[PDB]
């Protein structure tokens, strides 16, 4: 699992490598893009490999990095919404939402 | 040490029960196994818990492995607790005689030095609540599951003396051979006092047992009560 | 102050008696296709077909004739020690209240 | 935690004893309300029993005077073609004015049920209400 | 208190049913 | 902290009525809602005959000088909960009142269950939701009774896991272990809908005066 601070760094670190790509390729530094980050490792480490994926990559360090720790509570305990005891509080929200549409309707290519 | 025999697993110990997801510790708590047995393989364990000072309870344990059925049934005992109330926190606060399925348990209070003279398994769950002194005598089916609920429903269901003394409305009056005719009050109704006195019932219409009669006139002969014992 | 006994006592529902044959007035509160659920001042609602004559002019709102038969429709079954209610009223939907 | 025996004793009674006890550090939060406001029933579980032999529920029917005046009203007008409003707190129903106008002929007259019924009839279509027997 | 409910055998209570020949010879 | 505590926390607990929950109702109120309408006398509990004045007709009627009081009892439990910052979660499985249940806790700060109740959700809630979970101090029944007209789980689980539970309760329903029981109708959708509104002004009144009181001690 990867800590906040973890991902802090990998930023930094990204930062300061893309300056020094752009240092190493002679571009501005500034104005230097990932289309450029892509194009420059791509020249720099060739690679014939069909998985585009296998091939070397210099991203944003969010993009790989996966997050799925939603917190449903804070520090007093408190759930933060009305229908957490149900354990499938964002359906059953939307449920509610859509019964609350039909109710409202009432008193009034693509799959 | 061993448990009541060298090759059982009955009154032998656990050690405290492991700190639960709750957050509490039970250091204070002391594990004893009551039996172990195969199923048909798998091995159901029943375990009681105890603090010493009233809290105490029991529980079933199933595994494929002894050592997790312990571990079950430990932490099932602690999230199952008793509270046992004590007179003066050495013996029971009356006589208490139950029939649980097929298991009689006749309980009887005792004074202070008198020991537990009870079933084995009852003298462990005795030691784990924190009574001290008590006669047990245990009658029809002898089955440990079935002694251990009996023993711990009537164990729970006892009248201390503030609430007969709140529920009748008048001191609780103790004599005490040893203190001549000295009145001890051991209770006093919370509320008001009631001024009439209790019916001054002639002959009470009281259920006696044949067993405590003939062992007060003299016609108990059996060789095997009253016999020298270690102290328990 | 009035007390419950004075209420109870003195209740349109307590003097209406026996609910068998009543006619009562009752207010259509829910719309499901065809079905009118009638609320007409007692514990539970009625479910009525919404008639073929003048279909139209029932709506949420609506205020209907009813003929009572039964406010709560309940029975007891073989092998139960207690009634099975379904937790409705029992009644003959007549017309539109003019 | 808290003992799991819903079944012996209270949550009140479970607690007071464990907190006493030392197994729980501090007591819960409602702890301190439900001391200084108790229910009125210790809730406690218990098995309902099923009656047998002679043992009845306490429970009384409700009936009123008037009942037996509405019940006869009922058997000889039969039911109002007038429609009931049970919406309206202070419906008067045929029936109802019926046993008012007994009520008031009992308390002003003598008590022969047959006669009083005649004479409310006949004071009922003198004021213009439609009684068909 | 005077509208307290009173006791009295049900006066709504509906006469039993009777077959086409009772009280016929 | 010792302060604090004796001011806040303490200083309610001295006054019978603190939140003043008795002008909230009466007796006319609950007449004219159709709260004494209980369910035939074929239906009825053993353990709600106390609370039962009579049945008219073979319909039983609800005593409601008995429901005033347990209601006063049960309204200033659930403000003196709020007031302390409890969670609060109503439950109640009748489908004709989910929606207005769900809307009146989202309106008063609190929680609702109106959905089908899956097995574990208090006696098992470390697994189901985390390790560190906050469980209800507090549980309101609407309605005490499932849609097989057997008692709601979630009365026997709260009763094992020591949480307080208020509880509307009709004549075909089983008051033993609901700490505060209200005897009452449960079905006719005003009597509901008191219920409802009672509660939400006594929640929000509750958290408004926790955050005056509050406000004052700090300023003095
Ligand atoms: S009912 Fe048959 S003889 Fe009367
Ligand atoms: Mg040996
Ligand atoms: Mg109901």
């Amino acid at each position: 699992t990867y800590t906040e601070d973890f991902i802090k760094k990998q930023i930094e670190e990204f930062n300061i490598g893309k300056r020094h790509l752009a240092n190493m390729m002679g571009e501005d530094p500034e104005t230097f893009t990932q289309e450029d980050i892509d194009r420059a490792i791509a020249y720099l480490f060739p690679s014939g490999l069909f998985e585009k994926r296998a091939r070397p990559v210099m991203k944003h360090p969010e993009q790989i990095f996966p997050r799925q720790r939603a917190i449903q509570w804070g520090e007093d305990g408190r759930p933060f919404h009305y229908l957490f005891y149900t354990g499938k509080q964002s359906y059953y929200s939307l449920m509610h939402d859509v019964y609350g549409m039909l109710l409202n309707l009432e008193k009034h290519g693509s799959r | 040490e061993r448990g009541w025999s060298g090759n059982s697993w009955g009154g032998i110990s656990l050690g405290p029960p492991d700190p639960g997801p709750c957050g509490e510790t039970y250091e204070d708590f002391d594990t004893r196994i009551l039996e172990v047995r195969n199923v048909f393989k798998s091995i159901r364990v029943l375990v009681a818990v105890g603090n010493g000072k009233g809290a105490a309870g029991f529980s079933i344990g199933k595994a494929t492995d002894r050592m997790d059925a312990f571990r079950k049934a430990k932490n099932r005992a602690v999230h199952h607790l008793h509270y046992i109330e004590r007179y003066e926190d050495h013996t029971i606060f009356h006589d208490i005689s139950l029939r649980f399925k097929r298991t009689h348990i006749k309980m009887k209070k005792q004074p202070k030095g008198y020991g537990l003279r009870c079933h084995r398994a009852i003298i462990t769950i005795c030691r784990l609540i924190g009574i001290k002194d008590m006669y047990a005598k245990v009658s029809g089916s002898i089955n440990m599951l079935s002694l251990t609920q009996g023993l711990f429903r009537g164990l729970s269901r006892q009248e201390t003396h503030q609430q007969l003394a709140d529920k009748k409305g008048l001191h609780v009056v103790e004599i005490r051979e040893e203190c001549g005719p000295l009145p001890i009050v051991v209770a006093s109704p919370r509320g008001p006092l009631r001024k009439d006195p209790e019916p001054e019932d002639e002959v009470p219409d009281v259920k006696l047992d044949w067993e405590d009669v003939k062992t007060a006139q003299g016609m108990k002969r059996s060789v095997w009560s009253n016999l020298k014992r270690a102290a328990t | 102050v009035e007390s419950f006994a004075s209420m109870l006592r003195h209740s349109p529902l307590t003097q209406m008696g026996p609910a068998k044959d009543k006619l009562v007035i009752g207010r259509i509160f829910h719309i499901v296709e065809n079905d009118l659920y009638i609320d007409f001042g007692g514990k539970f609602h009625c479910v009525c077909r919404r008639p073929e004559v003048d279909g139209e002019k029932y709506q949420k709102g609506t205020r209907v004739r009813l003929r009572l038969l039964d406010l709560e429709l309940t029975s007891r079954f073989l092998g139960a020690t207690t009634d099975t209610t379904v937790l409705e009223a029992n009644a003959v939907l007549l017309g539109i209240q003019e | 935690a808290g003992s799991r025996l819903e079944t012996v004793g209270s949550i009140f009674s479970r607690t007071r004893d464990l907190v006493r006890a030392g197994v729980l550090k501090e007591k819960p939060l409602w702890f301190d309300v439900y001391d200084a406001f108790p229910p009125l029933r210790e809730p406690v579980f218990q098995r309902p029993r099923v009656r047998y032999g002679k043992a009845k529920a306490p429970i009384q029917d409700i009936w009123y005077h008037e009942d037996r005046i509405r019940a006869k009203f009922y058997s000889v007008y039969g039911s109002g073609q007038r429609a009931f409003d049970l919406f309206n707190p202070n419906f008067k129903s045929t029936c109802q004015r019926f046993v008012e106008k007994y009520t008031e002929l009992q308390k002003l007259g003598e008590t022969d049920e047959e006669k009083l019924f005649v004479e409310t009839g006949k004071a009922l279509l003198a004021e213009g209400v439609i009684l068909r027997r | 208190n005077e509208d307290l409910p009173i006791s009295m055998e049900n006066p709504y209570k509906e006469p039993l049913k009777k077959c086409i020949l009772c009280g016929k010879h | 902290s010792t302060d604090f505590n004796d001011k806040i926390l303490n200083e309610p607990l001295k006054h019978s009525d603190f939140f003043n929950v008795k002008e909230l109702f009466s007796v006319r109120s609950l007449f004219d809602a159709r709260v004494h309408l209980g369910h035939k006398a074929g239906c009825r509990h053993r353990f709600m005959e106390p609370y039962i004045f009579g049945s008219r007709l073979d319909h039983d009627i609800i005593d409601l000088e008995q429901t005033a009081t347990h209601l006063q009892l049960a309204l200033n439990f659930t403000a003196h909960m709020a007031y302390r910052k409890g969670i609060i979660l109503f439950i109640s499985r009748n489908r004709q009142f989910s929606y207005l249940i769900e809307n009146m806790a989202r309106d008063c700060g609190e929680y609702a269950h109106t959905r089908y109740f899956r097995g574990g959700m208090l006696t098992n809630a470390r697994l189901l939701f985390g390790p560190t979970v906050r469980l209800p101090d507090l549980i309101i029944f609407l309605h005490t009774l499932n849609n097989i007209f057997e008692p709601h789980v979630a009365v026997r689980d709260a009763a094992k896991m020591n949480i307080p539970t208020v509880g509307i309760v009709d004549t075909n329903c089983n008051p033993c272990l609901i700490t505060y029981p209200v005897p009452g109708n449960d079905d006719s959708p005003l009597a509901v809908h008191l219920y409802c509104r009672l509660f939400q002004t006594a929640i929000t009144r509750a958290k408004e005066k926790r955050q005056q009181v509050e406000a004052l001690y700090r300023l003095q």
